[PDB]
């Protein structure tokens, strides 16, 4: 919804930063996989 | 051989497509939007302070 | 054209007289003389801003973001001055726009202008960065006088009934494009793309009037029912039956 | 070793592709192919094409244009990657690359 | 304070009284009125007027009780649906979410200055739960049945069949008490009832 | 049964030596009477609150969210007479109970009395979302003084690690579900399914009790044992093998 | 308070003192008293065990950089997992292995009130000997991890009771063949492949 529960201190800050970190992480790492595959589908039509 | 693993590729591309798009277009803003919640109360705490 | 001024370079304190003697101005053209009266206003923050700084000169006791406890007495005796009373024919109506910071709802401006006031409108930037004119939200927007305002003998008999449909299909078509936006349109279905058609056609044609176009109350009734006619009758769960097979077969 | 191919098609192709080598008899005594002609009745054609469906010793399934034509609802039904579809040639009927279901799969990137 | 519900006023008020009822943003931003969260609010007296309802009405418990599980379940599987696209549900999901979302536009929703609507007696209420809740169990099983003997009874061909039913069950609320004896409601109760009856005979 | 009475319309201020009635009562009560005797104390944020009023009548220097600095010292006072005696038999026990404002806590007055008392239970408000009685989170509860209080001829050979086997299972279920919930359960294993039933069993089971079952000792351990059957030997990991050979096949 | 690192007593320790111990509070609020943050956590020194482990067990030393790596490597594939393949999954099952062996969660039962250094090296050896040979993915002349998983069986069983034993009766040689025994069976599992 419009946020996540949690009570505010400087605990959550922490931890969401680096939930946050992780996320990008993970949507590089998804981006890069899908432009391979979409490169090797590609390839494999024109062949 | 090559069509058919076509086929089979394209299944994979659509569902990992979909789900980086969910993720970035779903996960992200509640994240950021609790950040600037969790930043605009330590803030007035210390202010009150 | 009662007008006064008011810039940057004057010096700031003088901000917290000036809608008073303009409300004044109103109050003795209203009730004295048998006139009516469009008072506006421009720009709430720069008040707030200075009655901000005289309570930290005076050292009160602070609030939300720092803001004076009785900021709230003080709006409610700029505002609340308005209306008209028995015995007289004249009327004040008030526009006080403002200034929203960083496009912030909870910001307390906006929050304590909303609780004092019945109506809003908010002029959106999203849609005029989608280049688009008049560019008003209409979802945000309410205005709590349609309990008496409209209905049959002043308007018509279907005008309410209009108005809540064609807002609960807006939240809809904005639910459902939220939706679209990953779940993408091969998994949708026809219920899908009907509302995302019927959000195309409210947007390119409703909220599109144009700089001085002016436009009568029955034209937007037509053009609504006009819009309303692509969803066939049976989806239609904000309209009365006997409203429904009265207008809607044209 | 044990997987085949299966054709459906008129009378030239099918002898070729006898001589090909592909053709067998299960231990029930079914053939892996069907022979068209005018005399052709639409159900069976669909109801052995389902058989064939079911069957999972194929693998490869080939067909010329008409044939596919007359029965192209059941290909586009057809969702599924194991049991491969492709497209022939035929005699009067000179192929066109602008009908084919692995096409519409991937519409539009021509 | 701004919607916030961490304001000490708000802690001390919740902390002081039985009842709480809770408004939502979104909800009145819906133009769902009114705008009960359903989540957050909760009573204490439920238990006191237990022995009233049985004593007055006899059977208001299981309505009750099936009601709040399907909106928890509702609640638990908005997000989920959110997040697979509907893709692998099974058919106990789609009915399951599909009434919820009945229960919510009709049952729910309820302008309370349409002249038909400004006010609603009990008895009425509980008819419309009954009468949903009872769709909602025959539903089930019958779909439960066919799934698991052969013919599985999938939610479109369900719909096509009864279009026309769902569309008087979202319709019934049209009744204006004033000008409509509670007999005659009650009648048209019990023929909506054996209407549903008689459609899913006609199914089996 | 001895009652002290306090209603919200009396005065505050009496609250300020109402619970230090009942505690000096009932150290004559253990101390002098040699009864064995259990004190039970409500709403200690209500203390809490006539302090830091008295405080804020006071003028001295506020601490964290105004409460007075000393009131460290005070909740130590307060929560002191416990324990039993040499050269007696009987005992005292402090039951209180107060209220987290907002479900917080690191709210002062639950980390200031985690800092006095010694363990914690969390009653939690999403058990009782879905009605189970009592709503007890085990996750965060804590009892120190169990380290020396069970084992062989007390309670019985074979308990701490049954309960540490299922908290550790706990988790790791919490664990999973969360996982359930952010993929889906596509990516969960036949393990992950293990692990959920063993959640629903658990929460069904050990903690649903009802308004007056009163278990034994021995039938919460059996039903502990019964928990843990449905895993073979191999998941257990925080077990010793020998306990295992001994009990698990029956 | 609540694992306040940003407390100010906290900062002047760190700056102060130069050991610190970590404790997570993600795994702190899970009662275990013996589990370590070592993200946040300094060795006040490095030099001062030069001598002694030259004259004892110097092979200590690159065992416990490997098990930082690995301490590294799942504080990184956590991340991963939270949104996979087996590789990841060799690093991943040794962390939480060796996580298990090491966070003694013991409730200070009387058998873990006993140090023997050198007979609680050998545990150590064992998991990174083990990790060493299955991080040629897996296959040792290069199968995934689950070949491996369901092949050892109650191996990986016996590898997490190997934290029960009580040394005051068991004796230093006893334990030693322990080891032993340990570590001929790691060999036969892994020559079966």
């Amino acid at each position: 919804k419009d946020r996540i529960e949690i009570f505010p201190s400087r605990m959550a800050q922490t931890i969401m930063k680096a939930r946050l970190k992780g996320a990008q992480t993970g949507r590089n790492l998804l981006k890069k996989k899908s432009d391979a595959l979409t490169l090797r589908f590609r390839q494999i039509l024109k062949k | 051989s090559l069509q058919t693993s076509f086929v089979t590729l394209d299944e994979a591309i659509k569902i990992t497509n979909r789900r980086v798009n969910a993720i970035e277009h779903v996960i992200i803003p509640r994240i950021e939007r609790t950040l600037a919640y969790i930043i605009t109360e330590l803030d007035e705490r210390e202010r009150e302070e | 054209v009662c007008l006064f001024l008011n810039l940057a370079n004057d010096p700031t304190i003088e901000r917290i007289i000036t809608p008073r003697l303009a409300l004044t101005t109103a109050e003795f053209l209203a009730y004295q003389c048998e006139k009516h009266v469009l008072v506006i206003l421009t720009d709430m923050s720069s008040y707030a801003e200075a009655l901000r700084e005289v309570s930290a000169a005076r050292e009160e006791v602070p609030g939300r973001r720092g803001f004076p406890g009785y900021m709230y007495t003080d709006l409610a005796t700029i505002y609340e001055r308005a209306g008209r009373v028995e015995g007289r024919n004249g009327s004040i109506t008030q526009i006080p726009i403002l200034t929203m910071p960083n496009d912030d709802i909870t910001h307390p401006i906006p929050d304590l202008t909303g609780y004092i006031t019945e109506g809003q409108i908010y002029v959106d930037r999203q849609l005029h960065n989608r280049q688009i004119y008049p560019p008003i939200n209409v979802l945000p927007s309410l205005s709590r006088l349609m309990k008496s305002a409209i209905g049959e003998g002043m308007t018509r008999k279907d005008h309410a009934d209009v108005s809540n449909q064609l807002y609960a299909c807006y939240a809809i078509g904005k639910d459902v494009q939220a939706m679209k936006a990953v779940v993408g349109e091969e998994a949708l279905t026809s219920d899908d793309l009907l509302y995302l058609e019927f959000l195309q056609k409210f947007e390119k044609n409703f909220i599109t009037q144009g700089p001085y176009e002016n436009r009568t109350v029955y034209e937007t009734l037509d053009i609504g029912w006009q819009l309303l006619r692509i969803f066939p009758k049976e989806m239609l769960k904000r309209i009365p039956q006997s409203t429904l097979s009265e207008f809607y077969p044209r | 070793r044990g997987k085949l191919i299966a054709v459906i098609g008129d009378e030239d192709t099918v002898t070729g592709f006898l001589l090909g080598g592909i053709g067998e008899l299960n231990k029930n005594r079914h053939p892996n192919f069907l022979v068209v002609e005018k005399d052709t009745t639409i159900n069976e054609i669909e109801d052995t094409f389902r058989q064939f469906l079911n069957r999972d010793d194929i693998g490869i399934i080939l067909i010329n244009q008409y044939i596919a034509e007359m029965v192209r609802h059941a290909l586009d039904a057809h969702q599924r990657s194991i049991p491969a579809v492709l497209e022939i040639p035929s005699k009067e009927h000179p192929y066109d690359a602008a009908k084919d279901s692995i096409l519409r799969r991937a519409k539009g990137m021509f | 304070p701004g919607g916030d519900f961490s304001d000490p006023v708000t802690s001390a008020t919740l902390g002081i009284v039985q009842v709480f009822w809770g408004l939502d943003k979104k909800l009145a931003q819906r133009k769902h009125f009114p705008s009960v969260n359903w989540l957050i609010s909760y009573s204490k007296y439920m238990r006191a007027l237990d022995e009233y309802y049985d004593k007055h009405f006899t059977e208001f418990v299981p309505l009750r009780t099936k009601a709040k599980e399907i909106l928890q379940e509702e609640e638990d599987l908005a997000e989920i649906v959110q997040l697979v696209g509907k893709a692998s549900l099974a058919e106990t999901d789609k009915i399951t979410l599909e009434v919820a979302k009945l229960i919510k536009d009709d049952f729910l929703q309820q302008n309370g200055y349409t002249p038909y609507d400004r006010f609603c007696p009990f008895y009425k209420t509980v008819g419309m739960l009954s009468n949903m809740i009872s769709f909602y169990d025959m539903a089930r099983r019958a779909v439960e049945t066919t799934a698991q003997s052969d013919n599985k009874i999938t939610w479109s061909i369900i719909r096509e069949h009864m279009g026309e039913i769902l569309y008087k069950l979202s319709s019934m609320k049209f009744k204006d008490p004033v000008k409509d004896g509670e007999a005659k409601i009650k009648a048209d109760y019990a023929q909506l009832l054996e209407d549903m009856q008689n459609a899913f005979r006609s199914l089996e």
